[PDB]
């Protein structure tokens, strides 16, 4: 049982190169590649002595790729496992989409197709990009694709970063992130929403640390993945795969979409203040103060939730806990849907990073539950999509690069689709 | 107007009473003994210990 | 208007910003070490460096690098004549990234105490060049920028 | 890798240009002989894209210098970094054009751009990758506008794909030097509406009172505003040059800033300028950093940005930051004075950050905005250049070299109609 | 907790000027500004290890403004904070509030704002200035206005220097007085008056200094605002902050005109041969020969006391002492508060200037106090208006300013309103 | 089980709290870590009532501070027994009251009071079953009267069925800190006769004299004095939290001492309290503790109970002690002085016995009476307040806020009705 992850664009693999330093520090491997079974769904295990990942990183910036070749991984990562191309995207799916992923994506899937081939048990694909910008947008699209035509019944983990509503660093992002969920829906097998004003907030209530940068954001995201992957990489009393959320929490072909949520975010001083119990992590895990992405299920229903388990959790309590939040009514699920929960458990506790500002926990909780919050979210970004559109604002670059109108016409009554999809299954 | 003839002025009428009794900022000195401890380790009047 | 200008000397006409440049030479020392009477302000005289120390950590400054730093711009009157620019690319001092040479005594660098070496409500000079934060962060130095203040 | 080609046009672009070489070469650590002595290792990973090897850790700069006169060039090899230009990039005309925008595109053009179309060519070709050309002159003069937009159109007929910044100076009526100011300013802006991709309007009288006002300077000579233009221009390109944690190129910014393909005028600022006694004084935030740059008195162009509305806007960091106190920074900026700002465009603000504060500074930032103000300067230009045609003054020193009224009259319909788009979206 | 300090006028600048010395050996703070969190009230720490004063000296001569430009203190006031004028207001109140104040008082209030900008948690404003002078009484009131209307909700301390019955330096500083007071009353909270003679006689009596100079003066005086402000500087077992005098010693909105005191004033050798404790200390800071103001507490009744003890001083003895005062029956308070007294104890020793004359004792006590004597000092002021007014001497240098006789003739009418208000309270 | 809440109000009660969780912690053997360090078994068994178990056996105090100054949260902080509070309740303000009773309940409160509510709510239903609530503030100051008040009003109307326990330092004439006590006070009083259940009321004037002549102490700083009320409120609420031959729990010692609802304050006096040097002279038994506990000079009120008579009384007793010696002290006392007791209610005196003695001691006793003397101190306040409020002095910062004259004079009334009820069963 091995799962292979890729990471596109800028965002990608500044994820992937906290992601990876999680793994290595949960697994006790040496940042030079070898020890001082349960690692092999994650290091191949080379020659005698050498653990070498199985991931791809791309861009087409060499800047940040080379900064990983010359960062402290550098025995760590196979040379050529880490894809650059030449030029930058440049905040444009069109350029990243058909300019240069023609030369770039072939390279690509011809190289994870060797992964893939020496690895076994394969699980799937998990995939890491941003859709603000051009390459995470553009080739990532352009990869899925040729994934699914591929493999296609491998299923595709999606962590994706859309967005935020008022926060914002780029301006062509509705477009980028528009024409991006027009391909997302149909390729992607289920996906998880990442936006940056929710963590921010997170770790501005949370964590009190005031000032944060995308490291500190990096860094318990990749929390988040190894919470989701600890039940393939460790035994637990009740372990669920990867298949699951696949069955669990997808009631309908064209709604894959979950708000994800952990607890408990924590620093080194209110550890030792407050008693981690799991009726209280249960409850936090489910007020917006704890979501990952800025939006209220107060306004939406639930229709499926799915809760992993780390550390000494026996099925007791967690069963008290949801049943606590299945009486209570502040939330409220779907009236078709009554058997909302799905669980899960594994023993190993979170680890630490040394100069984090999370501490050593007993036991921790990732929730990952879907709701019709996010059909209130893709409203909220076709507004301001049609808006800029209206007047055909920063269309001539799409188009001298070699797409017409039809694309945006048909990603908007698509997304149109996805409203009347959720406004119809909510109620 | 020379440093040395304007010092020297002011030690020979060093003699004046006024000249001492009157200095323009340091006030009167009386020219008394202190024990050695009291004008800069420790502070004047009774100590009793409040920290 | 384009009139001309006082000296740097004469106390009128955006003299302060000129006091305090790094290619400005006065003929006579300053004020906090002159020493006799004749011509203290009142306010001279009264408000002194009341610590020894202190006057010794700038009179070691003083002497080593401004006593003599120049002398020949000097003239005869005691006026040092202003550094007149030859050429058009001629600078007369660095204005934009002014802090060039980065902690020590001298004013022109910084004050920094060795332990607030990097924060935010407080910094004029670059803590560590070319350091990348993801360098730093896999080092897993913590940011210093995210340390907390009163 | 992505490679940017320097050309320098006249004697405001070959002053301008020397300037620019001093702090880029500072920047890299190489010193005025041309031999590398930095430290970090970060900075040698990042020298093609201004530089070649020579011989031995020698490295010269990719740039293209270009003139009429031997007095440009004896400022160019006089003063320090001069020792690093190639002798084979002095291509070098010999009569000199002064003031005349016939002379500077029609008759020394005809003689002196294909030589330099030999260097430029020989230049390009040597590196693989170009990010595109980076262009500084000027529009009052002959030889910089003339030659410079002559090149400009030459160059975007050939490699239409590449970038192209262009950083050009016009001339303003309170600081103004010349009597065919604008005369040649017309038919330099009548070419670049079609050929530069984007362009930063420079000039002197904005130059002027930011040393006076901020900086707070006695005698602010020509090389303290170069030192300023220099500034920027490094600000512009520290992605290309240096990690971060956002990278955002030129194309990257092209495409975040430009809505329309003839709406590409900005105007520029850069952050901090502090006085020479307060330095000590000041200290760096990005608050601080962000009400410096937003102040309107802070852009080096003659427009009160206030009397329009901006339409996008570009934030060039440096420095190991947070990037929230940046981006809650821009939204504070975008909601308060909500009104300066377009309707129809939401989040008009893009920003990046580099890890690599300049030399000499801990934190920096470098702004770029398209505004609509730009027209008011345009017309302030426009309504003179129609005065003097009312009366053909001067115009034979121009209709006997070869042009006609015809183009003074697609002059005054390209201006004004670009003056009526803009206050269009006003 | 931060409060900024401002300065207006010749004296107030020269007053603040020797507190700036005083406050920088309080908390060891070299004079060219670095150190080798109690300092943040008035320190605020910024550019290179440099603790900058939350100060401005502002003052339309550049005399004494340069002159401290190169003295001792270059390095540490901030440049842009010492506002200077061209040309002097020459002892014209008109002068100073209509036809210089015009251009000073908005540079300097902007200033203010981005001083109170960086500031966070703002207490209040404390000024310096003497009525008696053009500047510090003119453009003072136009500062204390505007910077009413700017905050208002904001406690603002006046430190006023009130001129002399017979020691005197001016011959209009009755008719600046005058139009001073008419705007101290409704836009000052809390305003303290310290005259020139009542010092005099103290450094003759206690420090047996009998050539003083206008610096020993100072540097008394700012041993009295450091000694009140020591409690939002340095904890103590019992500390009030800026707000309790509004609340506790001004019973009416008009009668905020409080004495000052301060105890023990005593040299080095009249130290070593008193025993210094706290019962006679707080009987020395009562009578008349040491307070700040001259004036009879006799002939008038208290309406509020309060009492800062620093230094080594326990709660049990002070209230011994207190018990005695009011059960002596030289002194006498109003029908109306029997509780006329609040007590402050504050840890931290007053420390020595050298140079100085005060020897290092180890408790002090500053007494501000609330009396009707102030109202006997205002109509002493009236006299001496009135006799000049009656010939309408001088005035033809307001008129010709621009000023008139409404003002002259309602603010007289002013203090006669404030006189019967003292007269209806004292019964 | 039984489950006590503290809630800390104002700079007196924050000291005041400090030390009694440094008394509770060395009574029940943890150290300032929060680690058990005892050595018997009857020490755990009954800490449920006043700790959470966080992880691993640290024990932190169910305890929320609440303030407006930074000042005393520093002082809290610094002390020994301060790293083992909880950082989350420290609820905070910033502004500052400022002895100012509108301060305190009408502008902070408003906007601070919704999250003390959380933060006691939460620590409400994180316990099973809860007794009462336990408030230590001062009827002088502003921060700690009013919005303590105002607190106790909230808590009333959420949670009607819980006990509470408020120990509230009054203002004495001879000791007088601030001059607006009696409006202070009076409001206080007002306050509290309706809300609180029972209020156990303090003064420095007793507690100095009490240093004075038993103690014969030099210098009593503050951390004395507290030291004192620490150990009374580790005497009331001993029976609890350790086994005795007669336990009397809050609700009973409530009911035992109150005979009608608005009857309910008590002056507190503990025993035994005597100098170093006549330690060695004094014996430890029944009758000498009893001779000290109804000395008049050893209540912790400056209120003689001589001057008035008792309507009801308690005694809780700790160590191995006689029960028939304890009632026949009791019975005899009664008899004693028959006239200073209540004549229509028959066994005046309810008596505890725990099995548990102070540490270092042998035995001990804590003397809660409910006497009538206590309508001395109302009146002498309820006579500054008229003196003050006849001719308006100090009124209005307090009616430039939001408050009426119809508070005060309602004020005046309450005092004025219960005080003239105390002088009816008197
Ligand atoms: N949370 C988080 N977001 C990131 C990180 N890195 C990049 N992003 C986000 O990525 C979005 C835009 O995409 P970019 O990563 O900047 O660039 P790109 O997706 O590779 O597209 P190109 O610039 O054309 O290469 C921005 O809004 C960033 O917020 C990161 O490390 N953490
Ligand atoms: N206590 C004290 N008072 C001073 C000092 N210097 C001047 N004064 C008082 O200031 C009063 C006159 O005002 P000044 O400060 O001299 O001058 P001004 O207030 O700025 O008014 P202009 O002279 O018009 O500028 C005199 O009555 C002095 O008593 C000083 O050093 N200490
Ligand atoms: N900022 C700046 N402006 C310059 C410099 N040199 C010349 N200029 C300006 O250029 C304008 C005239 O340009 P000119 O030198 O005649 O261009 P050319 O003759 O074609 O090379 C004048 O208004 C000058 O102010 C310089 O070094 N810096
Ligand atoms: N027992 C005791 N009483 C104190 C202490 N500090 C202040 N007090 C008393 O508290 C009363 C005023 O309370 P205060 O501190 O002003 O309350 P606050 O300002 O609202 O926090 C005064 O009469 C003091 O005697 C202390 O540490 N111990
Ligand atoms: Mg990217
Ligand atoms: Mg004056």
């Amino acid at each position: 049982r091995e799962v292979i992850s890729i990471h596109i664009g800028q965002a990608g693999i500044q994820v992937g190169n906290a992601c990876w330093e999680l793994y290595c520090l949960e697994h006790g491997i040496q940042p030079d590649g070898q020890m001082p079974d349960a690692f092999n769904t994650f290091f191949s295990e080379t020659g005698a002595g050498k653990h070498v990942p199985r991931c791809i990183f791309l861009d087409l910036e060499p800047t940040v790729v080379d900064e990983v070749r010359t960062g402290t991984y550098r025995q760590l990562f196979h040379p050529e496992q880490l894809i650059s191309g030449k030029e930058d995207a440049a905040n444009n799916f069109a350029r990243g989409h058909y300019t240069i992923g023609k030369e770039i994506v072939d390279l690509a899937l011809d190289r994870i197709r060797k992964l893939a081939d020496n690895c076994t048990g394969l699980q799937g694909f998990l995939v890491f990009n941003a859709v603000g910008g051009g390459t995470g947008s553009g080739l990532g699209s352009l990869l899925l694709e040729r994934l699914s035509v591929d493999y296609g019944k491998k299923s595709k983990l999606g962590f994706t970063v859309y967005p935020s509503p008022q926060v914002s660093t780029a301006v062509v992002e509705p477009y980028n992130s528009v024409l991006s969920t027009h391909s997302l829906l149909e390729h992607t097998d289920v996906a998880v929403m990442l936006d940056n004003e929710a963590i921010y907030d997170i770790c501005r209530r949370s964590l009190d640390i005031e000032r944060p940068t995308y490291t500190n954001l990096n860094r318990l995201i990749a929390q988040v993945i190894s919470s989701l992957t600890a039940s393939l990489r460790f035994d637990g009393a009740l372990n669920v795969d990867i298949t699951e959320f696949q069955t669990n929490l997808v009631p309908y072909p064209r709604i894959h979409f979950m708000l994800s949520s952990y607890a408990p975010i924590i620093s080194a001083e209110k550890a030792y203040h407050e008693q981690l119990s799991v009726a209280e992590i249960t409850n936090a895990a489910f007020e917006p103060a704890s979501m990952m992405v800025k939006c209220d299920p107060r306004h939406g229903k639930y229709m499926a939730c799915c809760l992993m388990y780390r550390g000494d959790v026996v099925p007791k309590d967690v069963n008290a806990s949801v049943a606590t939040i299945k009486t209570k009514r502040t939330i409220q699920f779907v009236d078709w849907c009554p058997t909302g929960f799905k669980c899960g458990i594994n023993y190993q506790p979170p680890t630490v990073v040394p100069g984090g500002d999370l501490a050593k926990v007993q036991r921790a909780v990732c929730m990952i539950s879907n709701s019709t919050a996010i059909g209130e979210i893709f409203s909220r970004l076709d507004h301001k999509f049609d808006l800029m559109y209206a007047k055909r604002a920063f269309v001539h670059w799409y188009v001298g690069e070699g797409m017409e109108e039809g694309e945006f016409s048909e990603a908007r009554e698509d997304l149109a689709a996805l409203e009347k999809d959720f406004e119809e299954v909510g109620a | 107007d020379s440093e040395l003839a304007r010092w020297k002025l002011e030690q020979a009428e060093g003699v004046y009473a006024s000249a001492q009794r009157e200095p323009l900022g340091a006030g009167y000195v009386r020219g008394h003994r202190l024990p050695e401890g009291l004008g800069s380790e420790r502070p004047f009047g009774v100590t009793y210990d409040a920290r | 208007d384009g009139g001309p200008s006082y000296n740097a000397e004469t106390c009128m006409q955006n003299w302060a910003e000129d006091r305090r440049d790094k290619h400005y030479k006065s003929g006579f020392h300053p004020k906090e070490l002159r020493r006799s009477t004749r011509y203290d302000s009142e306010y001279s005289a009264r408000f002194k460096p009341t610590s020894a120390d202190y006057v010794g950590r700038l009179t070691h400054t003083y002497n080593t690098t401004s006593r003599f730093e120049g002398l020949t711009r000097v003239g005869t009157n005691g006026i040092a004549a202003p550094v007149l620019p030859k050429r058009s690319a001629d600078t007369s001092g660095e204005h934009v990234f002014y802090a060039k040479d980065g902690y020590g005594p001298t004013p022109w660098m910084d004050h920094t105490a060795p332990t607030a070496r990097g924060r935010f409500w407080v910094g004029t000079a670059p803590h560590v060049a070319h350091d990348t934060i993801t360098h730093s962060t896999l080092r897993s130095e913590p940011l210093e920028f995210q340390q907390r203040c009163p | 890798m992505r490679e940017i080609v320097h050309i320098q046009g006249g004697q405001c672009g070959n002053q301008i240009g020397a300037k620019f070489w001093e702090v880029v070469s500072d920047e890299h650590g190489i010193d005025p002989t041309g031999t590398y002595h930095g430290d970090s290792d970060l900075q040698l990973e990042r020298i093609n894209v201004y530089f070649n090897e020579a011989t031995g850790g020698r490295y010269v700069p990719r740039a293209i210098l270009m003139d009429l006169e031997p007095g440009t060039m004896d400022s160019v090899r006089s003063g320090p970094y001069g020792q690093i230009f190639r002798p084979d990039n002095f291509v070098f005309g010999q009569t000199g054009a002064g003031n005349n925008w016939a002379k500077g595109h029609y008759t020394e053009g005809a003689e002196l751009i294909d030589s330099v179309l030999d260097v430029v060519r020989k230049e390009a070709e040597s590196c693989d990758c170009l990010q595109g050309f980076q262009v500084c002159h000027s529009l009052g003069g002959g030889t910089g506008s003339g030659m410079g937009t002559l090149l400009i159109s030459k160059i975007r007929e050939e490699y239409p794909d590449r970038m192209m910044l262009t950083f050009s100076v016009v001339p303003s009526p309170k600081v103004s030097d010349t009597v065919v100011e604008p005369y040649n300013a017309t038919l330099s802006v009548h070419q670049l509406v079609e050929n530069a991709d984007e362009c930063m309007v420079l000039d002197n009288e904005a130059l002027y009172d930011i040393c006076f006002r901020t900086l707070k300077l006695t005698t602010p000579t020509f090389g303290d505003l170069n030192h300023l233009i220099s500034a920027v221009m490094s600000g512009i390109t520290c992605c290309l040059r240096f990690p971060g944690q956002l990278n955002a190129d030129l194309r990257k910014l092209a495409v975040n800033l430009i809505p329309f393909p003839r709406l590409h005028f900005f105007m520029v600022g850069f952050t901090p300028l502090t006085s020479r006694g307060s330095q000590q004084y000041r200290a760096l935030t990005v608050p601080e950093l962000t009400q410096q740059m937003w102040d309107a008195k802070n852009m080096m162009c003659a427009a009160d940005p206030r009397h329009g509305r901006y339409l996008t806007a570009s934030a060039l960091f440096r420095g190991r930051m947070s990037t929230k106190e940046v981006d809650e920074q821009m939204l504070n900026v975008q909601n308060k004075n909500s009104s300066y700002f377009v309707e129809w465009i939401p989040n008009n603000v893009k920003s990046s950050v580099c890890d690599i504060p300049p030399k000499g500074l801990k934190m920096s930032a470098t702004f770029i905005g398209n505004s609509t103000a730009i027209q008011e300067m345009f017309k302030r230009v426009s309504e003179q250049f129609t005065a003097m045609f009312r009366r053909k003054a001067f115009l034979h020193w121009y209709t006997g070299e070869g042009m006609d009224e015809m183009e003074f009259t697609e002059a005054e319909s390209n201006m004004n109609d670009l003056v009526s788009e803009y206050q269009q979206y006003q």
